[PDB]
């Protein structure tokens, strides 16, 4: 995997694409990496596969894609190829066990539950916490990590029209960030180039690390 | 003739005196914000201190009606003799009109439109000459709109009575410029060395009665709070000193103490919260018969760090102090003390051993 | 007559108080992020931990007309008439109108927008007041917008029942000046001595002006108590292990902290332990030989490798460091 910074703009001046909605956000995303591998297993964490993350959103949209397939520049994005490009190994300095690094992990936190008329449902929500059990549950025997989990909302997604497109949903996501201890080395590092969790297209997912 | 007094001093992660807002005095120094102590609060906290040493207790108030009243009360008046009495010798100064008094609707005493700064036996004293013309009093209170019936040469030779704090931080009055006496100590505003940003702090009030469906938080706000290494600085004018107390050992005793409390206080502004009681980290005392001078350009290039801010800003201090001094040479006296033995801080004079025998030292050398 | 208090305590991986957002506070100190604890939390498990103990329940609340109208029904008043009397005893206080009170909702009872901090025999002689009269709290419920009927002197003189944690950390009401208290210990942050950017060595101080305690208990031995207690949980509790480092110390002139001393951060790669309580001690050594006093000077160590000269005569543990300081108090 490799790392680079990018900003979408809005197309035009009616914000007729992109930022209007998160369909043709992800759209964007893709559409970046031409070629494009997927396979696939019953039920394990999908490695495709791009992964991405959001600062802020008052600009346009603040973006860091972290993936395979190298990111090209398109119509309406920065003055370059990049923000910036570089690629990165999690084999430096093998990220030594039992060694900190810092990390930026996003989340959606969920337990799912069958619901009257349904047709059962997952939902956001599992007095005195549930969550920190919940990632440190997924989480694990590899770099382990603290719980900074928060009580407000929310996200949104609707589509634009095109068929085979996700329409309109909430989920929330909770913005962990920290020190991680690493106590596996291969088990940490495929779990960041797989992303953790469901719904990697919408930003859930991507780890970032640092050094002491 | 000028004692000027420079020191660093460390405040940690606190709020010192906070703005009209809460968020706390910033400056806008070499380009870089500061945070700053404004100098009317370590005026006020060093003032407190002398005196409360000193017991003068030089109060600053408006309210002289009531406490006169209150005197007149103590000493056998009726309450509305102590009352118009005391009004009697606020309505028996003022030129032309008496002291204007801001429009009382109250049953309590009227407050003056401008503030008094006097110690108590001056307080002491306006009762004492209210109290020698009681019958006069009461002949005043008979009609409806009285006027002023006390011999105003004496009262107002009471209202000039000087102080310590009046000494040496001076006083004013307009309806009255003869007991304006001027101030004789520069007192400056403490900016940091380095710039510093504010850091919002929320927080919230728990409830201790739950209800479910809810955590129970009673209330939310935040705070604007930050730390940083305050350089601060003041002079004091030995001639208008002695001309204020008139003696020169009395005068050797106010400035002696002064010292001693700019070193030791710190404001009280949202310090319960916080503790950021502490010394200063450098003390450079040095009397100069030229003209005063302050150390602030040193510090206009803000600092950047990651690293610490005591050493570096202690060693920069003295090397503008040692270049200034070679370019503005003057025969002054230097002296100065330090919380950090690593370094050598040659420009500041002979190094003391601590902050009280550098003070005694500085005093005596003075004159 | 101030009891100044410092500690080096190692508090684990873990998120003690987050931010507004789910991260730990941080100072910017020395130019490093630095993760603190803020003050409010610590004195709040404090006091918790002395009304734990010490009994008193120190109930800091808004719903107070919720309660008082408890303890009314318990007394045998209806629910209206229970509700009606709390709203009597809260608008019969203050300012022209009564405590000013939130927006009221339908059903449930308001709640003041200013906020208390009472004892709980505090809230049952207000009920007591208020059961005294039930005919003339009946009387104004028949009316449509009732007014004060309650004898404010009294409920105004239980408002101003102190307690144990209301004598140390103060207590503040705009409404009503004539029992605002104000506190007598300086509680202070507590960030680590070392940048992070969770775990790691926090540095805490704390001072307790023994004058002003003694000022609001009134009595000396009620103070003694108060503030021994007090020590004993500002080492003992922690946030939802012991301190590596106690130093407390009675100053007759004025309260010092050593925070200056971490001010430059310390580099790790080795432990952080041994290189803080060595740099507490020099710091400590420096500062009292450049601001001599007579004071006093006591430290407990969990560690007997070093001896720390400045911080006075080494007890062997907390509660003997504890009870010979505030005996020599």
């Amino acid at each position: 995997t490799w790392l680079t910074k990018i900003v979408p703009d809005l197309r035009y001046r009616q914000t007729r694409a992109d930022f209007r909605t998160a369909g043709n956000l992800h759209r964007k995303l893709i559409r970046l990496s031409s070629d494009l591998g997927e396979e696939r297993i019953a039920n394990p964490r999908q490695q495709s596969g791009l992964l991405f993350r959001i600062e802020e959103t008052r600009n346009e949209l603040y973006l860091l894609v972290q993936s395979h397939s190298p990111l090209r520049v398109d119509r309406l994005g920065p003055g370059y190829h990049g923000v910036q490009m570089r690629n990165l190994d999690p084999f430096l300095a093998r990220l030594d066990k039992g060694s900190r690094v810092r990390y930026r992990i996003v989340a959606s936190p969920t337990k799912r539950l069958g619901r009257s008329e349904n047709n059962t449902q997952r939902l956001g929500l599992k007095r005195g916490a549930a969550a920190e059990e919940w990632w440190h549950s997924r989480a694990a025997a590899n770099g382990l990590e603290l719980l900074s989990t928060y009580a407000q909302t929310l996200d949104d997604v609707r589509d634009p029209g095109t068929a085979d497109r996700s329409r309109k949903i909430r989920h929330p996501a909770v913005r962990f960030d920290g020190e991680a201890v690493i106590s596996d080395v291969d088990a940490v590092r495929h779990a960041v180039l797989n992303g953790i969790g469901r719904g990697k297209s919408y930003g859930c997912g991507l780890l970032s690390l640092a050094l002491i | 003739t000028f004692v000027d007094i420079h020191a660093i001093q460390t405040l940690p992660y606190s709020n010192i005196n906070r703005d009209d807002l809460g968020s706390p005095k910033t400056v806008v120094y070499g380009g870089k914000e500061r945070t700053r102590v404004s100098s009317q609060s370590w005026k006020r906290a060093v003032r407190h201190e002398v005196e409360a040493r000193l017991g003068d207790k030089a109060v600053r108030t408006r309210r002289i009606i009531s406490e006169i009243a209150k005197r007149l009360r103590e000493r056998g008046w009726d309450a509305d003799l102590a009352d118009a009495g005391a009004r009697q010798v606020v309505l028996s100064v003022g030129k032309k009109s008496g002291i204007k008094l801001e429009k009382e609707k109250d049953s309590e005493a009227p407050a003056t439109s401008v503030l008094f700064y006097l110690p108590v036996p001056a307080i002491d004293e306006l009762a004492a000459i209210a109290d020698e013309h009681r019958d006069a009093v009461a002949k005043e209170a008979a009609k409806k709109t009285p006027k002023g019936i006390l011999p105003a040469d004496r009262i107002t030779e009471v209202l000039k009575s000087r102080n310590v704090s009046v000494n040496l931080f001076g006083r004013m009055l307009a309806e009255l410029p003869s007991t304006e006496v001027d101030g004789a100590v520069q007192f400056a505003h403490a900016f940091t060395v380095h710039g510093t940003t504010v850091e919002v702090d929320f927080f919230t009030a728990v409830d201790d009665i739950p209800k479910e469906n809810d955590h129970g938080s009673g209330h939310m706000n935040a705070g604007q709070f930050s730390a940083g290494t305050f350089y601060r600085y003041a002079n004091v004018n030995l001639d208008r000193l002695v001309e204020n107390t008139g003696d020169a050992q009395t005068a050797r005793t106010a400035v002696a103490e002064f010292l001693r409390a700019f070193l030791s206080t710190v404001p009280s502004g949202k310090q319960n919260a916080t503790a950021a009681m502490t010394l200063p980290d450098l003390v450079h005392i040095a009397v100069r018969f030229d003209r005063p001078i302050s150390f602030a350009p040193a510090f206009e290039t803000a600092l950047y760090g990651s690293d610490g801010y005591t050493l570096r800003a202690c060693q920069e201090l003295n090397n503008y102090a040692e270049r200034l001094r070679e370019v503005w040479p003057d025969d002054a006296i230097r002296g100065y003390a330090t919380v950090e033995n690593k370094t050598d801080l040659a420009a500041l004079g002979e190094r003391y051993d601590s902050y009280p025998a550098l003070i005694d030292a500085m005093v005596a050398a003075a004159f």
